[PDB]
RNA sequence: UGCUC
């Protein structure tokens, strides 16, 4: 089927964006079973799925929000008394994306987590109002450290998981009911099933890796055989399930998701004359050399 | 902002002199007292409402 | 294949038991149909659908 | 889009021509001036021109840091040295302002004076950027490294004196690879000495404000009536391109214009090679209407034939006598009998029939072929026909070349009868 | 594969044969169907190049037009003969003892 | 600011102000002429070699064009690049070879630069 | 995006509407018609760009990409998305295509070709992987498919 | 072998060792000579090209020189001496095919329809491929592999060549060359190159709000540190500096010379500096850095595929190169040998005359034709596959290699990125021949109407530049950079000033090289996203002809047409009167061209000539091409360079390792203009068949077909198979023969 | 290297 598979592009799925790597590739990073893979998909299901403001709701919690994408104008003031950088939240902004988000949140997640600004030096000035008081730290840092802050305190985040990237509300118009769900394009389920108003039941990913983290061996196996079946239909061509059901067992055989590569046909087989045929024939002959592994004919 | 000297041309740092903050050169003594405020706004864009696809 | 210069391999087994496996297991009649999905692929082809 | 006003005059003047300098601030806005800066010297050299200015800073002023001053005073000099100071005082009271050669020359360039309907124009011997030269903190490095050699040496409280006799380390002069030796001439080091070696001028500042400014601004223009009809500067549009742009030093391979330029003989004789057939008036349009036509119809008399009304060039013309048919070899002169055969067929009737000419001729299809195609074409029916029609002006116009023609080709179809036997 | 180019080839192959005359195939021109038709229907040939053949195996007519034409067929050195190979035990290499 | 033309330029130079103005033209390598028995060739004839008095017009056209009639070709004058930063114009006169004046003349603020109409000596022969 | 989908959506309704009218003008015992109906070889999509109307040229899922600047080749207007400047094709392969539009066809099949070019080597090397991966496993005559070891 | 010998011979005129001064060895003139063959005893002899494909031997010509010396210090003068031997290339100059009937060539056993220009080495026809190369001495913006937006350099002058990059991983520019252990920050090298004021720096990178912000951790970065004037910051690029392996020579402190000489000579060597003066190259580092600013928001990111900065390499240059590597090595052993032999040897005077072996450049020569591979250490390339053996398989096979163009890429892996079919390649290369296999889109061919453009002197370009009132750039600071209005004019990559109203200027240089005051090759584009001039004039661009127009109405009317039918006129002819003119893709980027006269509208500039000439000569041979599928031309293609036919004239004289040929060979009946103007009419390689299609006994299922036995019978498809066997009977050492 | 598939 490999060769079968043409490549295509323009199969977003329904949604018209998103771009998916599907067809060798894909099974290219599936039976390889990177930790990081490269455009994760993670579908994750709404208990309000008829109600647009809580799937938006539910997005802007899971979705990452900086600074800079809330605030309306970041100004360094300089003061005859003192020198501070200033922030302006759009609550405007903030009511129309549904965020729950105030100054005193912003300052919380400021000095947490990044740019090691201490409690003392972040003040809340009015209702949507934050300022910023660097000091000479003499690490190599003195007041006009501002110009780090200045552009480190743009890109800190408000609210959401860092992890995630990107989250939209795709909808299935089903004729009996349209129904709402959440496409996030980041590498973290656990964030995404622990966040409120998600169903953590029927939240599903791409990444195998994650879901053989997160919800044990046999949700790899069942990921890993789903999506398997999913990209080799995209292409209109059929396989039985048994053959990938046999490929993930013995991907997942020994408690851990180990690929197809080097690395993972070593930790499974056992033989050195394969091993040696295969790859890295110098190095693995003379590791069994020193070892003195007897291999059998089996 | 950057800003800079008139006698060198070199950038100006931000530092708490005995009076007031003021700008000053790094490679010569010329300083410059803030008397009012001075501001320097950059507008980030937003994040924009996305919308539901499907 | 599509008869448009492709060069093809014959080979002939030296052993008895080779030559019954040779027939036996893959034996043109014994294999009409792909172990992928079962489909048959030994089946009519151009000129002969129409 | 005629002038209807502003019709100014151009003077030119040659008072400042010499001594004329542009000084520009690349770093110094036009806002700002220097003209309330009381400036205290200028060094200057008359060849490779490099002017530095020394100009004075106040200090009571409040933009003025007093602390960093007394720093930077006491980082550059030493304590209370004094013999060769950057600074009188103990503040940065001086400031140095280096000047950098944009390019060689500056012929090109002239600063212009407008006045009421006139402009005054004044060459420039020179263009220079000024910019903030930083040299006191040069010797503030070395004045820190001295300090540190004697810190050094005053590691211990009493020095013993040293038995550091200088030994006689006088190295060879060896001789220097020519390599090694453009090398060295074109070292940093080497130009850096070479423009050291010239000795500065030390110049005063003269302000706007003050009256010497006012007193030779009027320098830059020139006594002179209103309308004066300049001598030079009367050169024609064509000279001035020529100025401007001066030059760098099959058988058509000499175009239109390396063909305008041969002699009229080798311009009809290529002419008539290329084409082969051709009336005299499109010859007379080609070459021009200033030649003289007794000219033209001289040249072409002697490369060309008469074959009704029109011009055909001669057979040894396109076949010289060490050339061969490319088809079949045979000898130029073959070919030669073969095209004026032919020619006379076509004077006799205007339809020439090609198996005829093969038959008489004894030669191959090919070369019948290539001779007809020169100066015929097939039509239906008919066999061939002469490309141009019977230009009978030409024949009225002329008829003393006509005879002459007329005799000519009698005489080729003597020449004619006697070797082909016709 | 789409070759309607070859059909106009032969089209225009057979009715230069019919006229004796040297049709041209230029890219983004030449010889329009138009003219080929034409000079096909003059010659009394179908203006299609279809035309009413008998089977030489059965005697028969065909009950579809068959379309014949002039093409310019051109043999490829990849011959058979050449390509042709078969071995026996034969020789074998040094280092590897193998064919 | 919007960028101005040497026309309106000249126009409100001398209709709506009369003050002076110091300006820097940029003149072709060579000029159309010949250097008055300068000793020779067809070399470049700058500024240098021609004498003082009237050596040209300057003519504005309708629809904004401005020309420098230099005798029987006619150069056009244009806008060159807008420089903000302080320019000087100053005389370095060496009266004595040990002791100098130098003089500022004014301050430059326009650019102009006059190039040959190629166009019309092309069509002209 | 927007544009280009719209654009994109227009040529197709003229590609679809051209060829269901030459399929529902086109007479019974056409050979062409008859092998795509038996389905031997070829199909109504070919039938269509041969006859009535060649498709939009599709580069990896989109319109000719401009290799010049700001447009695909200088015969057209700078920022001009006009179909036919973009990879449309509105003649068929019978009427003949003009110089712009073989071009177009040109470059699609030169990116298949490089496409199943690369595709050979990728599924050569990921074939070789798998079988040297799982040519140990084997169905044993207790129903239990054990490894080698 | 008229021009570029002669200067590489005048670069090398003279050589002299340092030992025993006063001696010199002084080259005066070099000549190439007509082809000979060494054959008789002592004495040259005309030889034809098919003479020594038949001997096995080479077709060069022998290279002499005259010289003078000192052997004791008395000036000795030798006017003709031998000293190697070049291949002479069929059909050029000093061939002696050229200038010859086909009478003539008949009695020298030569076709002449043969394309020629192909050498003749030891028998073998081997032909050198054009070569296909990036554009030298031109910034290039693009990103990395962590999708990092950097620039990239690689200034190529005739003696170095030094890729230099600036990559913003951190925010800020670092600048990295191969000659720097760490990259340093570009503001750091700025205050090297004597602009020490960070003002005249941010107002030559750029005076826009967005360029400042990103530029802002630059120059914060620098604040960080002590650098603040020339001497520190050349201080630190010294100690950022390693020595090339303990170069000989005492060092004596020169840190900081070493540092100067870096950024002088070895960074950016197409910048040329006057005197130790950085002025131009600060202006091109600060062009460089906006251009990397401007493209770090919009992703503008330029593409290596663009032909309008590709160059192509004949035959001429690279053996101009290899010809000045082996001139070089050359005098070298002679100097050594002179050094060797003069100072200890005897009273008798050594003379150069007695060492100059003659068989060290004819041995090159031969080597680097027939092996393919080239290497030179003096320029360190180390090329392969240069020389391929031409393909006899059929007239159309050689015209179609003939014509063949390499890629740089020398295909060993999976690209896909220059493989796909550009744009940019209209009416320069043919869309649809390309070799089917893994070879696909690398292994190109030529257009039927093309050029390649060679170098010019580049003088007249710069004198009418600068008279057309382009500012110098010395004299104005950077911030004019920044103005939308002010555009830079630029001349192979080197920065040649600043504008205004481009639009004058390029009107004004197009009409000069139409006028002919300046060469026709020259190119002239403009870029308005980046506000660039690009004054090309450097050998290897592409141009095409076409026909001027001028206000919906093409110069060229019938007129003109009827007078060149009749041979009043040539195509030189249009060429001088402004009618046709050539066009550079950079060119034509910003130009209109039209198809066809109808086409023609209000806003057009050029017209093309013909379509048909997008194609190539292989795909010529297609009748109605743009009737039929790509795929299928690409594979007519392929097939029609393994056509069987007749090859020439001579081919029965001629004898080769494998040649095929038809019996009864017929012309096509549906035959392409190109047909026509290749003369393969001439030379055809098929036959017309009167084929029915139809299904018949199902013997064709898959692209198979049926052939008549009586049609076989009477000698249709009987081919012929002529194969070669050659022996040898050469005499060894000892004196003994093969017998 | 050229190819064939
Ligand atoms: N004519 C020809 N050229 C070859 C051959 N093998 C390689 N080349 C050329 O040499 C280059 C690659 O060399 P390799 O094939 O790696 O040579 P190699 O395999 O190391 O040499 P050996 O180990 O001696 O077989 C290519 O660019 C080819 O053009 C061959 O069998 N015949
Ligand atoms: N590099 C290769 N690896 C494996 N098989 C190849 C290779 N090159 C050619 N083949 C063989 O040739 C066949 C490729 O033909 P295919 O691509 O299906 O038709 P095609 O060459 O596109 O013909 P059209 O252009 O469609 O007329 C399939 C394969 O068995
Ligand atoms: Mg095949
Ligand atoms: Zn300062």
């Amino acid at each position: 089927p490999g060769t079968q598979m043409t490549l295509k592009t323009f199969h977003f799925a329904g949604v018209a964006s998103m771009n998916i790597t599907l067809g060798v590739p894909r099974i290219k990073e599936i039976i390889n079973a990177s930790k990081a893979i490269s455009t994760p998909i993670i579908t994750a299901q709404l208990d309000k799925d008829d109600d647009a403001d809580y799937a938006r709701l539910v997005k802007g919690r899971i979705e990452k929000t900086l600074l800079g994408e809330i605030s309306e104008y970041i100004e360094e003031v300089f003061l005859p008394d003192d020198c501070f950088i200033l922030v302006k939240l759009s609550l405007e902004r903030i009511r129309l994306l549904r965020l729950e988000v105030n100054a005193e949140t912003v300052r919380y997640s400021i000095c947490t987590s990044k740019l090691r600004v201490k409690p003392g030096d972040v003040a809340v000035h009015g209702e949507a109002v934050v300022c910023v008081t660097p000091r000479e730290n003499s690490k190599s840092s003195m007041y006009y450290v501002l110009q780090f802050l200045k552009e480190d305190l743009p890109k800190v985040v408000v609210q959401g998981i860092p992890e995630v990237s990107r989250a939209v509300i795709h909808i299935d118009e089903q004729s009996g009911k349209e129904k709402y769900k959440l496409l996030v394009e980041g590498d973290n389920l656990r964030a995404v099933m622990a966040t409120h108003g998600v169903k953590g039941t029927r939240t599903t990913s791409n990444n195998t890796y994650e879901v053989e983290k997160t919800l044990g061996i046999e949700a790899a196996r069942t990921t890993i055989i789903n999506e398997i079946q999913y990209t080799m239909v995209n292409h209109g061509m059929s396989i039985d399930r048994r053959h990938v059901m046999l490929l993930s067992d013995l991907m997942t055989y020994k408690g851990e998701v180990l690929g197809i590569t080097r690395f993972g046909l070593a930790k499974m087989k056992e033989s050195v004359l394969m091993l040696a045929s295969f790859e890295k024939t110098a190095d693995h002959l003379f590791d069994a050399a020193y070892f003195g592994q007897k291999d059998s004919v089996c | 902002m950057l800003l800079f000297c008139p006698g060198c041309g070199n950038g100006l740092i931000v530092e708490e002199g005995q009076r007031c903050h003021r700008f000053a050169c790094n490679t010569c003594p010329y300083v410059h007292n803030i008397t009012r405020k001075v501001t320097n706004r950059k507008y980030p864009k937003l994040k924009e409402v996305d919308d539901v696809l499907g | 294949a599509d008869f448009d210069g492709d060069e093809m391999n014959l080979h002939l087994p030296q052993t008895e038991e080779a030559k019954a496996e040779a027939l036996v297991l893959m034996g043109t009649k014994a294999n009409l149909v792909t172990p992928r999905n079962g489909e048959p692929l030994i089946a009519a082809i151009q000129d002969f659908l129409t | 889009d005629d002038p209807v006003v502003q019709e100014i005059d151009v003077y030119l003047a040659k008072s400042l021509a010499e001594k004329l300098y542009l000084f520009q601030y690349p770093v110094r806005p036009a806002s700002m001036t220097y003209d309330d800066i009381p400036h205290l010297s200028a060094k200057i050299k008359p060849k490779q021109q490099k002017v530095e200015l020394e100009m004075a800073i106040d200090t009571l002023n409040p933009n003025y840091c007093r602390s960093k001053g007394e720093q930077i005073a006491l980082n550059v000099d030493g304590a209370c040295a004094d013999e060769t100071s950057t600074y009188s005082s103990k503040l940065m009271d001086k400031q140095t302002f280096c000047s950098s050669q944009t390019t060689s020359n500056t012929s090109r360039y002239a600063a212009a004076l407008y006045r009421q309907g006139e402009l005054h124009l004044t060459p420039l011997h020179g263009i220079l950027q000024l910019r903030p030269s930083f040299s006191y903190l040069d010797k503030a490095d070395a004045k820190h490294r001295e300090r540190e050699a004697a810190n050094e040496a005053g590691d211990s409280s009493q020095d013993e004196a040293e038995d550091d006799v200088k030994q006689i380390t006088v190295r060879f002069s060896r001789p220097e690879s020519e390599q090694a030796r453009q090398r060295r001439v074109q070292s940093y080091e080497f130009l850096q000495k070479k423009h050291a070696e010239e000795p500065w001028v030390h110049l005063h500042y003269y302000g706007l404000r003050d009256s010497r400014s006012e007193h030779e601004r009027q320098y830059l223009l020139c006594p002179g009536s209103s309308g004066v009809e300049n001598t030079e500067l009367v050169k024609s549009p064509s000279e001035y391109l020529m100025m401007l742009m001066p030059p760098s030093q099959p058988s058509n391979v000499l175009s239109m214009a390396q063909l305008r330029t041969l002699p009229l003989a080798d311009q009809i004789k290529i002419l008539m090679k290329n084409v082969k057939v051709m009336p005299f008036a499109n010859l007379m349009s080609l070459l021009g209407p200033s030649i003289d036509s007794v000219a033209v119809l001289r040249g072409i008399q002697k490369v060309a034939m008469l074959v009704q009304g029109n011009w055909v060039v001669k057979s040894d013309i396109l076949y010289p006598k060490d050339s061969s048919s490319p088809h079949s070899g045979v000898p130029a002169e073959v070919l030669c009998r073969g095209r004026d055969f032919v020619m006379w067929k076509f004077t006799q009737s205007r339809w020439v029939v090609r198996k005829e000419v093969a038959t008489v001729t004894k030669l191959c299809a090919e070369d019948v072929k290539d001779f007809l195609e020169h100066m015929a074409v097939v039509r239906i029916n008919k066999g061939w026909e002469f490309i141009l029609p019977y230009d009978g002006e030409f024949i009225k116009k002329h008829p003393d070349v006509v005879q002459r023609q007329h005799m000519l080709w009698t005489g080729i179809q003597a020449k004619l009868e006697k070797v082909y036997n016709l | 594969r789409m070759t309607v180019g070859k059909l106009i080839e032969l089209l225009a192959g057979k009715a230069g044969v019919l006229d004796g005359r040297f049709h041209y195939g230029t890219a983004f021109g030449g010889s329009k169907v138009k003219d080929v038709c034409e000079d096909l229907v003059r010659h009394g040939y179908n203006y299609l190049g279809k035309d009413y053949v008998t089977s030489g195996i059965t005697g028969e007519p065909l009950e579809a037009y068959i379309y014949f034409g002039p093409v310019y067929y051109q043999k490829l050195k990849h011959m058979v003969l050449d390509k042709m190979h078969a071995r026996a035990r034969g020789p074998r290499a040094v280092l590897t003892r193998q064919p | 600011l919007p960028k101005d033309v040497s026309v309106a330029e000249l126009l409100r130079e001398l209709s709506l102000t009369k003050e002076e103005e110091l300006l820097f033209l940029q003149l072709p390598d060579t000029l159309p002429g010949q250097p008055p028995t300068q000793d020779i060739a067809e070399n470049a004839c700058t500024l240098a070699d021609l004498t003082e008095g009237q050596v040209g017009k300057l003519l504005i056209r309708k629809s904004g064009r401005v020309q420098l009639l230099l005798g029987k070709v006619t150069l056009d004058v244009t806008m060159g690049t807008a420089c903000s930063f302080l320019q000087e114009l100053v005389s370095v006169g060496l009266g004595d070879s040990r002791t100098g004046e130098m003089t500022v003349l004014g301050h430059v603020k326009h650019k102009l630069v006059c190039s040959p109409d190629f166009e019309s000596l092309l069509d002209h022969k | 995006e927007t544009l280009e989908a719209l654009i994109l959506k227009e040529l197709s309704v003229i590609r679809d509407h051209a060829g269901s009218a030459c399929l529902r003008e086109l007479d019974k015992s056409n050979s062409p018609l008859t092998m795509a109906l038996c389905g031997s070889k070829g199909s109504f999509i070919n039938i269509s760009q041969m006859i009535a109307c060649v498709g939009q040229q599709a580069i990896s899922g989109s319109r000719v990409p401009d290799g010049f600047e700001n447009r695909s080749l200088p015969h057209f207007e700078k920022h001009s998305k006009l179909p036919a400047a973009k990879g449309f094709v509105a003649n068929s392969f019978y009427s003949g295509l003009t110089p712009t539009e073989f071009f177009f066809h040109t470059m699609a099949g030169r990116e298949g070709l490089v496409d199943t070019a690369v595709k050979t080597a990728e599924t050569g090397y990921m074939q070789r992987r798998l079988v040297k991966s799982l040519e140990d496993l084997c169905s044993q005559y207790d129903l239990t498919v054990r490894s080698s070891t | 072998i008229n021009v570029e010998i002669k200067k590489i011979m005048k670069a090398n005129e003279k050589v002299t060792s340092d030992a025993d001064p006063m001696w010199y060895l002084k080259y005066l003139n070099i000549y190439v000579g007509l082809p000979d063959v060494e054959e008789s005893f002592n004495v040259t002899r005309p030889v034809s090209p098919h003479e020594c494909r038949l001997r096995d031997m080479t077709y060069s010509a022998p290279i002499t020189v005259d010289i003078e010396y000192t052997r004791g210090s008395q000036r000795i003068i030798r006017n003709a001496l031998p000293i190697g031997r070049m291949p002479i290339m069929l059909r050029s100059s000093n061939c002696v095919l050229t200038g010859k009937t086909p009478a003539e060539f008949a009695k020298l056993n030569e076709c002449p329809l043969d394309p020629g220009g192909y050498f003749i080495v030891k028998g073998v026809e081997k032909v050198i491929l054009i070569q296909e190369q990036l554009s030298k001495n031109r910034i290039i913006v693009e990103a990395d592999r962590k999708g990092a937006v950097g620039a990239s350099v690689t200034s190529s002058t005739h003696e170095k060549k030094s890729r230099t990059n600036m990559a913003v991983k951190q925010g800020r520019f670092y600048l990295r060359h191969n000659t720097l252990s760490e990259d340093i920050p570009i503001v750091i090298i700025f205050k090297a190159m004597g602009v020490e004021s960070d003002q005249e720096i941010v107002q030559m990178i750029g005076t826009e709000e967005h360029v400042m912000a990103a530029f802002g951790p630059s120059l914060e970065e620098c604040q960080k540190a002590q650098i603040f004037t020339q001497m520190q910051a050349l201080k630190y690029i010294g100690n950022k500096v390693r020595r090339q392996r303990m170069w000989g020579g005492g060092p004596k402190k020169t840190k900081i010379e070493e540092a100067r000489e870096l950024l002088a000579s070895t960074i950016l060597t197409h910048v040329p500096v006057k005197e130790f003066n950085f002025r131009a190259k600060c202006i091109y580092t600060a062009v460089m850095v906006r251009r990397v600013i401007l493209a770090q928001g919009d992703n503008k990111v330029d593409d290596r595929d663009y032909y309008g900065n590709k160059r192509l390499e004949l035959a001429g240059q690279l053996l101009s190169l290899l010809f000045e590597d082996l001139f070089k090595k050359f005098n070298s052993e002679m100097k050594k040998i002179a050094d060797q032999v003069i100072p200890k040897q005897r009273a008798a005077q050594f003379d150069v005359v007695k060492h100059m072996r003659q068989d060290q450049i004819t041995n090159g020569m031969v080597n680097a034709i027939s092996t393919g591979n080239w290497s030179l250490k003096r320029f360190k390339m180390d090329r392969q596959g240069v020389t391929q053996v031409l393909s006899r398989l059929s007239y159309i096979s050689a015209l179609g290699m003939m014509t063949r163009i390499s890629s740089q890429f020398e295909k060993t892996r999976k690209v896909s990125g220059p493989r796909s079919l550009q744009p940019s390649q209209w009416g320069m290369l043919c869309p649809s021949d390309t070799p089917e296999g893994e070879a696909c889109g690398l292994v190109k061919n030529l257009a039927l109407m093309t050029h390649i453009t060679t170098d010019m002197e580049d003088g007249p370009i710069v004198k009418l530049a600068s008279n057309l009132g382009v500012e110098d750039v010395n004299l104005l600071c950077g911030e004019e950079l920044s103005y939308p209005n002010v555009f830079l004019v630029f001349l192979n990559g080197n920065i040649l000033g600043v504008i205004r109203d481009h639009k004058k200027l390029v009107n004004t240089f197009r009409l000069m090289r139409r006028a002919g005051y300046i060469n026709e090759f020259v190119s002239i584009s403009t870029n308005l996203t980046d506000r660039c001039v690009y004054i090309s004039s450097d050998g290897g661009r592409l141009c095409r002809p076409y026909i001027i127009v001028k206000k919906q109405k093409p110069a060229v009317t019938n007129k003109h047409m009827e007078e060149l039918a009749q041979g009043y006129r040539n195509f030189e002819d249009f060429l001088h009167e402004s009618l046709v003119e050539y066009l550079d893709v950079n060119e034509e980027n910003d130009c209109n061209i039209a198809l066809y006269e109808h086409t023609i509208n209000k806003d057009t500039t050029h017209l093309e000539i013909e379509p048909f000439t997008l194609l190539g000569v292989c795909a010529g041979l297609i009748p109605y091409p743009h009737h039929n599928q790509s795929p299928r031309n690409t594979y007519q293609c392929a097939m029609g360079k393994q056509a069987m036919g007749t090859i020439g004239y001579n081919q029965r004289n001629r004898i080769d390792t494998l040649m095929y040929l038809l019996a009864y060979p017929q012309k096509p009946m549906v035959k392409t203009k190109t047909i026509e103007l290749i003369e393969f009419e001439k030379l055809p390689a098929g036959q017309n068949a009167t084929v029915a299609v139809m299904s018949y006994s199902g013997y064709d299922i898959e692209d198979a077909l049926v052939l008549n036995k009586a049609s076989l019978d009477r000698g249709f498809g009987r081919c012929l198979v002529y194969k070669n066997a050659k022996c040898t009977l050469k005499r060894y050492t000892n004196q003994t023969f093969d017998k």
